[PDB]
């Protein structure tokens, strides 16, 4: 537990949320749904790791914990729901987007315009959400069940 | 919206029989992901809250009977139930949950050999009559088919206006009808005469059914 | 195991207002999501109102989008539908629902929406003042001249269920009026006590009516 055992995870972030930002813009794939407020989550989880680095140290490394477990438990209730929302569509859908400035204070990766095709092909009987959801635990089940 | 409409209206059966009513909706039932058709059927007891049936369109409820069957995709569904036990009579509605909640008109699965009626008079009551009115009744229990003309006597002669029935829609354990004709006078008007009856006439044998009482005592 | 009682809703005038509470019990309610179904005076269906798990989101067809609103209390386990201007049309029996496609459906609260309550006249059938024993022994119950449907008939506090009739009630002039025959043995009567009850909710009314034999 030093500026690794973090600044690895801090990596492994962007490791995912460029990932997915690759999507956006080269295999256009404009896609949000609550995708967009799931990006957020990792923006999330980057905080966490990235402090839980940056200055380590011993006395932070207990609001990294924290926040290493808020917004990746908020991931998965945001991927589940998300996921649920196709075994199981509900009569009434929307199809929405729109809403400190979550839309302005960044377009190219904050813009939510997904207009609904029903249909994805995310690659291997899962779904980008359906992944997630499970990645979501991969950083849940660290931080409590391998860390605290 | 979408519309559910369901042919045909009503279906007699001998009891343990195949039958299977269809359900027909405007706008296709079908997602992309999944072959998942969105329409559930419900059945509804002669006055009762529907119960759950078959959801998706195939795949059938906690303690559904194997024999209620649910094909249909696309905009075609059909219901089937084999072996129409007696407890089986009822409007069965399907639902579309595809786009917001839409129900078909329904169908009535009514069963179908005959019976008897069995008639009993009933005197008005001392409270009702004491309070100014005077009304006279005669339930038909227990007949099959639906057919049973009623007819009241005042000793011999016959008169008719104000004489309101009502038949139960056919019982669901023993599945035959009911019926209850109402006589209904004046407190003042009623010891006009003395003997009172009614007759059925249902066609078991047209040999009509008579059961009498007389004023006096009552 | 698991049950739903919706309640509260008789007679009210058109543009009227009226609150109906489904009571919840034997589910984990707060993790369900509820619905409103009423059904017409023809037997038709309608979807009327649809609220989330954690009363988040709800839901309505336009024809109540508006003057309906189902709200929640997972502290008390109701559900609630508030209705408000309401038209002639909204006349219907009112079920609450569980989806997962309506799984656990209620009961229903009639509601009816029309321009005179009229609590209903109850009395009892006792059968041919003859002591002419026969067999099978008929009594009757008999209501008359209410405003509005439904009534509830119980024969016995509900214990006398197996062989009763409940004929539909008619519209002489604007009141209805409605007969009720209960078969049993000869042994079960006269010795065996044996009462009508009539539950009248647009109007409140609990009339208890014991049928007598036939004294002088
Ligand atoms: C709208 O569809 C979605 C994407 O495509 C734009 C994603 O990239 C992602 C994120 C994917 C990765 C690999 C981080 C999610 C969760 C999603 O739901």
């Amino acid at each position: 537990q030093g500026r690794g055992a973090w600044l690895l995870m801090a990596f492994t972030a962007l490791a995912l949320e460029l990932t997915a930002l690759w999507f956006q813009h080269v295999m256009l794939l404009k896609p949000s749904v609550l995708c967009i407020y799931e990006r957020v989550a990792l923006f999330g989880v980057l905080g966490a790791a990235l402090i839980g680095a940056i200055a380590p140290k011993t006395p932070l490394r207990y609001v990294a914990m924290v926040i290493w477990l808020y917004s990746a438990f908020r991931g998965v209730q945001l991927t589940y729901e998300h996921t649920m929302l196709q075994l199981y569509p509900s009569p009434f859908a929307t199809c929405d987007f729109m809403v400190l400035p979550l839309d302005k204070w960044v377009p190219q990766v904050f813009v939510a315009s997904g207009d609904c095709a029903e249909r994805q092909w995310d690659f291997l009987g899962l779904e980008m959400p359906q992944w997630l959801l499970g990645i979501f635990i991969a950083y849940l089940i660290v931080a409590v069940l391998v860390v605290i | 919206d979408i519309v559910m409409s369901q042919s045909p209206s009503s279906l007699a059966v001998s009891a343990g029989e195949k039958v299977t009513m269809s359900c027909k909706s405007s706008q296709s039932l079908l997602n992309s992901r999944t072959r998942k058709n969105y329409l559930a059927w419900y059945q509804q007891k002669p006055g009762q809250s529907p119960k759950l049936l078959i959801y998706w369109a195939s795949t059938r409820e906690s303690g559904v009977p194997d024999r209620f069957t649910g094909s249909g995709s696309g905009t075609d569904f059909t219901l089937t139930i084999s072996s129409v036990q007696a407890e089986d009579l009822a409007v069965y509605y399907c639902k579309q949950s595809y786009n917001l909640y839409t129900f078909g008109g329904g169908t009535k699965l009514e069963i179908k050999a005959d019976a008897a009626p069995t008639v009993s008079i009933f005197p008005p009551s001392s409270e009702q009559l004491t309070s100014g009115g005077a009304s006279v009744v005669c339930f038909l229990n227990n007949f099959y088919p639906k057919d049973i003309n009623v007819k009241w006597k005042i000793d011999g002669s016959e008169r008719q206006n104000g004489v309101l029935n009502s038949w139960t829609d056919q019982d669901s354990k023993d599945s035959t009808y009911s019926m209850s004709s109402t006589l209904t006078l004046t407190k003042d008007e009623y010891e006009r005469h003395n003997s009172y009856t009614c007759e059925a006439t249902h066609k078991t044998s047209t040999s009509p059914i008579v059961k009498s009482f007389n004023r006096n005592e009552c | 195991e698991v049950q739903l009682v919706e309640s509260g809703g008789g007679l009210v005038k058109p543009g009227g207002s009226l609150k109906l509470s489904c009571a919840a019990s034997g589910f984990a309610f707060s993790s369900y999501d509820m619905s409103w179904v009423r059904q017409t005076p023809e037997k038709r269906l309608e979807w009327v109102a649809y609220i989330s798990s954690g009363g988040g989101s709800t839901y309505y067809p336009d024809t109540v989008k508006g003057r309906f609103t189902i709200s929640r209390d997972n502290a008390k386990n109701t559900l609630y539908l508030q209705m408000s201007s309401l038209k002639s049309e909204d006349t219907a029996m009112y079920y609450c629902a569980r989806p997962d496609a309506m799984d656990y459906w209620g009961q229903g609260t009639s509601v009816t929406v029309s321009s005179k309550t009229t609590a209903p006249s109850v009395y009892p059938l006792a059968p041919v003042c003859g002591d002419t024993t026969g067999s099978s022994v008929t009594l009757g119950c008999l209501v008359k001249g209410y405003f509005p449907e439904p009534v509830t008939l119980t024969w016995n506090s509900g214990s006398l269920s197996s062989g009763v009739h409940t004929f539909p009630a008619v519209l002489q002039s604007d009141l209805y009026t409605l007969s009720s025959s209960v078969t049993v043995t000869s042994s079960t009567w006269p010795s065996q006590s044996i009462t009508c009850n009539v539950a009248h909710p647009a109007s409140s009314t609990k009339v208890d009516k014991k049928i007598e034999p036939r004294g002088p």
